[PDB]
Order: C-alpha cells, then structure tokens, then sequence
C-alpha cells in the first residue's frame, strides 16, 4: 500500500530554482517524518535533512546549508523539496525516504534526474 | 563526524562462497543505533539488519550480521546471484548519520 | 537567599490562585505533605510564608520533616509537626554561574531559627560548590518553602472560588473560610466580641462563627437525625409496620407524637 | 572537544530587513547552559542571550535566540544603524566552555 | 556601581614573563569566582582558567597548562594573573572576569595588552 511517486527530470540553468514532489499514498502523512537522501552518479548516498510533518520542525547539514528549505504540504498530501542557487556539482538524484516500519529509509520513489 | 572508512573498498570473490564485510568507527556507537543496507543496481535500498542482532522482513535467512562497540561484523552463508551487490553499514549514534564509502564485490 | 540567612516574606489578606502552580509543568518535584496539591484551591488559611533557598539535588531530600544531616542540622531544620508543602525546580539558567558560586554558603537548631555569625583552625561557614561542569546532582537548584500557620488567626488566603447567598433554617454543605460542615444555620442571641471570629463547644466542635460581607453571629446547630426502630407483630401474622423517630420533631416527611 | 562554526563570516544587508545567523555544536549541548554574545568595537563583550532562549536586562525585542542540541540561531528582527558590530556564539555544557568566532553585519 | 580596573599594557621580548592585575571593588571579591579570557586581535575569544575566591581551587586548561597561574589577594580585593614563557602569537587583551547576575560574561575587564 505505501507508495512514493516522484516528479519527473528537471533540467535547469545555473542560478535557477526547482520543486520537486514525491507523491504520499497508503500510509498516514503527518506520521512518520518525511527525509530526503541524494545520490551523486557512483558515489555513496548522503543525507540532506529530515522535516516532520507534524510540526514542521528541520535540521539541516554543513555542505547544503543556507541553500535547502523544507516545507509540508498537509492539505494535499505531497511534500515539496525547495531548492534554490543552483550551480553545476548539484547534479545528482534526489529521493525521498519514508521509514517504511524500517529506521529511515525504504520505500524510495524511481528517482528523479535533477541534472544541473 | 565519524569517518566510516569500509575497509575491503573492492571483495574478489567467487559464488558460493563465504562473504565477510568490516565496518569500523571512530568513536564507540550504540549497537542498537546501526542498520546495514544493500542497494541492488537501479533499485532502492533495503533493510538487512536493525538493532544489530535481528534480521529484517523480505531478506532470506541466509543473511546475518553480528558485532558490537566499533568492530561490525556480517556473515553471509551461500550467495546467490542476485545477491550480487553493494552493502552499506549505516549507524545513528549522535547528531547527524554517516553513511559508508561503499564496498564492491567483484567476481 | 543563601540557606544559612533564608529569606521569609510574608503573604496576607489577598486571593491566592494555586491552581497556576499546581497545573505548571515548570516544577522539578512537587511533593505535597498537610495538603493536596489539587485541593489547595478550596481551603482557606490565616498566614503563608516562604523560605526561600538554594540546595542540591544530593541532599535536597532534607527539606522534609524531622530530618538529619549537614544543611538539615545546621543550616535549615523542619519541625516534625510541619504543616505545609516544599516546592522545588531546576534553576540553571539563574543560580548557576561558571566555575563556581561562592555567593552562596552553608554552615542541631530549633525548628525555624536563624543563627548568621562567625567564630585547630576552623571557622563555622562553609562555601557551596556550585559546578556547571560537575555530576547533575551536585547542580544548584531553587527550593521554596510553603510552610502553613493554621487556626492561628481569621483566615485571609485562600484561592478563587465564587460565593452564594446563604439559606437558613435548613441543613446545608458550608464552607466558612475554610471551616467546613453540616448544620442549620439560625440567628442567635450570643454576643461575640467584634475581634472574634468562631466559638467552639467541648471537644473541639463549633457552635458559632462570623460570616463575612454581612457580620451576623450564626449558631450552628447539626440537622435533626436519628435512628429508624421497627415495629413489626411479625411474618407470621402481617406486614404491616410502624416507624419510631427517637425524641425529634418530625415537622419533615397517622402520625402520633 | 567541542568546535563552534559560523557560516557567515559578514551578511551585508540594508537597515530594516531579515537577519539570521548560524552556530552549531559538534556534540551535544545542554539547551538551559548556553549564552550568546556582542561584542562592539573596542568594548568588552556583550550577552545578548542566554540560556538560548533568554534575553539579559537591557536587550531589546529585536533581538531573539533560539535552538536545542548541537545546531543553535540567532534571530535579528529589525536592523537599526547602530547595531552593526560582531557576535559571538557559546556553549558550556561539559568542562571547557568554547567561544564563537564572530559574525560582523555590514549596511 | 561595579568597577574593576586593570593593569596598564606590557611590550616584553619572547620566551620572558608578564604578570597582570585587576583592582576589584563595589561586590564582595569572595562570593564571585574569577575568570580569564584571552582574544587575540582579529580572532576570538578563547577562556583561560578558573581560581575560587574563597578556597582557592583550581582548574587550568590544558593547552595553557605549566605556564599560567592565578592569585588573589583577599584584603585588597586585587586579583593577580602571572603568565611565564611567552612566544609570539600570544599577543592578546587578557580579560578578568566575575559572573554576576549572569552565568558568564559579566564585569569583562577593560582588557590588557601584552605584546610580546
Ligand atoms: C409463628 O407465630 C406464632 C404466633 O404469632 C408463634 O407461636 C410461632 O412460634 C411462630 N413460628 C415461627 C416458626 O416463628
Ligand atoms: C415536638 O412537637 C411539637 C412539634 O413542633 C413542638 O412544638 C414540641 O415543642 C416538640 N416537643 C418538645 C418536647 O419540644
């Protein structure tokens, strides 16, 4: 039942900004706290920031501070990522990660292509 | 921050065989704190092991992982080919996680 | 203050809602001995005051009746008889200050006493340790007494309760200033002199006292009661009965006196 | 140890509009033991807030701090001519208290 | 009310000692504990040490360890730092300092300059 759907490709010039989405279904949206893990191409896997989606609180890392903004969409049920200064290394995948009964990611949606 | 340097980076090993995998920190972590992952290619990450003892749903008995303070230890008994993966080991200790550099298991 | 010179402010004539501190999570321990802490709000006192100081989670345990040890012998002693609550939270952020307070001192002693002088050799004043980079229960913490004088005077502290006009001649629920009871509440011919406030009989038991807002000099006098006898000729021959009241005037639901 | 960083070095903003500032901790730290810090030119250090929440007597409103564990704000309202100096950011949860470096705020 | 008024500056030559004072007055010198501040110019501040004025125990830092020692005499409420073996980069406004009123930061010294 729990699924995530993410937003297509986007393909931006420097100094743009983008939304991307990942659709929430079959689980209760202001429960478990939504997270957010990127994958530069045959790197590892390093985490942005969590947000909950209760309350709205964050906590966001050194290497993307002062450039990352979360927010929660309770009415429609979609989180949205904000990104805004965008330069040529923030090429990677960006997915979202839901607990999925699990510690904080599993349930990850097919990726989106943020090439930049 | 705690440098999780995976110490065999590429495993040549053969199928059917006994497979190994070192995970070692800087500072001692809490064993119920860790969580090792495998990401299959083009597919998304899946809990092996939480709480460092117990394994999880959907992974086959084969899998197993032991340890405790710093030296982290996983014992796989039989390989199957698609089991032909990259492993991480991934602790939540203090302040923010850090995430493995990766070890590639080559034939 | 420091507990070897405790302060003690005195509180009188005023509506005390305790309902705030009793519902603030701000506390670290509320532990309650005399009154409830929920209950406080109804009860009516002559006198409130508060001792005021800093102790240690390590010992603060003694701020409790009839107990022993360093501060409790010869800085603060509480009388066995205590009548009252101690209050206590965690001060950090104002009594806690880098490196060290000397500001505050510690030195048996009668119940309530202050004794602030100096005199192989020693002098009777100690400095407290207070290390915000030591074991958390070595940590200054606030400590407010409550200690509670009662039947002492007229009472003039008690919380937010809202009053009624009073019925007479009947046997109500009553709660004068903190005195409670049952009783039918008449004019009476007794005259009180103005400084007193409540008579009671032998053995403890009021007979009057004086309301306030309008001054009159109210006997209480029990409501009529009694015990039921049965009179009954028995199974064997009917099931009619008759009812006995034991030397009262039933005037309240053939009727022989 | 404990090491403090603050990302901006000198935010350049005109008077009258939205100032924020960065400090984190690298291990964790007491909310209730911590303060904040001004420091003017050419005059001793000034305690904006403490306990992280708190101001101290003669602060005004403007002024506001916030944040619990390792990563810590400050909140500047309303920029008035007058306030452009640095400040400093410290904790002193455990044995050595550590200072910040300092932020200045240009017009 | 509070005033404490420190030593004048000092221009000494390397590896030599420098021992500075701060007149106390208007508070009781016993009940606060003193406290040291060094501030290089341009970098921050970095605390010293500490010596209860009642007792008189101690607790130095590490780095600055077997070169600074503090002493306070009680009958003119004076507070004395000696400093032995100075190299270069210590050039600094040494600050004493009392928490009143505060948990720190209180009563900063007007400062004093030892160049070396
Ligand atoms: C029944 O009542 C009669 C008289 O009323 C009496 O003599 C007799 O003892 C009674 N029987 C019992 C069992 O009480
Ligand atoms: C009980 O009977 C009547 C009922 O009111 C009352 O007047 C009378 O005085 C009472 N008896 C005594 C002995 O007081």
């Amino acid at each position: 039942q729990v699924q995530l759907v993410q937003s297509g490709a986007e393909v931006k010039k420097p100094g743009a900004s983008v939304k991307v989405s990942c659709k929430a279904s079959g689980y209760t949206f202001t429960s478990y706290a939504i997270s957010w893990v990127r994958q530069a191409p045959g790197q590892g896997l390093e985490w942005m920031g969590w947000v909950s989606a209760y309350n709205g609180n964050t906590n966001y890392a050194q290497k993307l501070q002062g450039r990352v903004t979360m927010t929660t969409d309770t009415s429609t049920n979609t989180a949205y990522m904000e990104l805004r200064s965008l330069r040529s290394d923030d090429t990677a995948i960006y997915y979202c990660a839901i607990p999925y009964s699990s510690v904080t990611f599993d349930c990850w949606g097919q990726g989106t292509l943020v090439t930049v | 921050e705690i440098v999780l340097t995976q110490s065999p980076g590429t495993l040549s090993l053969s199928p059917g065989e006994r497979a190994t995998l070192s995970c070692r920190a800087s500072q001692s972590v809490s064993g119920t704190f860790l969580a090792w992952y495998q990401q299959k290619p083009g597919q998304a990450p899946r809990l092996l092991i939480s709480g460092a003892s117990s394994r999880a749903t959907g992974i086959p008995d084969r899998f197993s992982g032991s340890g405790s303070g710093t030296d982290f230890t996983l014992t796989i008994s039989r390989l199957e080919p698609e089991d032909f993966a990259v492993y991480y080991c991934q602790q939540y200790g203090s302040s923010r996680p850090t995430f493995g550099q990766g070890t590639k298991l080559e034939i | 203050a420091s507990v070897y010179a405790w302060n003690r402010k005195r509180i009188s004539n005023c509506v005390a809602d305790y309902s705030v501190l009793y519902n603030s999570a701000s506390f670290s321990t509320f532990k309650c001995y005399g009154v409830s802490p929920t209950k406080l709000n109804d009860l009516c006192f002559t006198n409130v005051y508060a001792d005021s100081f800093v102790i240690r989670g390590d010992e603060v345990r003694q701020i409790a009746p009839g107990q022993t040890g360093k501060i409790a012998d010869y800085n603060y002693k509480l009388p066995d008889d205590f009548t009252g609550c101690v209050i206590a939270w965690n001060s950090n952020n104002l009594d806690s200050k880098v490196g060290g307070n000397y500001n505050y001192l510690y030195r048996n002693l009668k119940p309530f006493e202050r004794d602030i002088s100096t005199e192989n050799c020693y002098f009777p004043l100690q400095s407290y340790g207070f290390q915000p980079t030591n074991g958390v229960g070595y940590q200054p913490y606030r400590v407010v007494v409550l200690s509670f004088e009662l039947l002492h005077a007229p009472a003039t502290v008690c919380g937010p309760k809202k009053s009624t006009n009073l019925v007479k001649n009947k046997c109500v629920n009553f709660n004068f200033n903190g005195l409670t009871g049952t009783g039918v509440l008449t004019e009476s011919n007794k005259k009180f002199l103005p400084f007193q406030q409540f008579g009671r009989d032998i053995a403890d038991t009021t007979d009057a006292v004086r309301d306030p807002q309008t001054l009159e000099i109210l006997d209480i006098t029990p409501c009529s009661f009694g015990g039921v006898s049965v009179i009954t000729p028995g199974t064997n021959t009917s099931n009619q009965v008759a009812v006995l009241y034991q030397d009262v005037n039933c005037t309240e639901v053939n009727v022989f006196q």
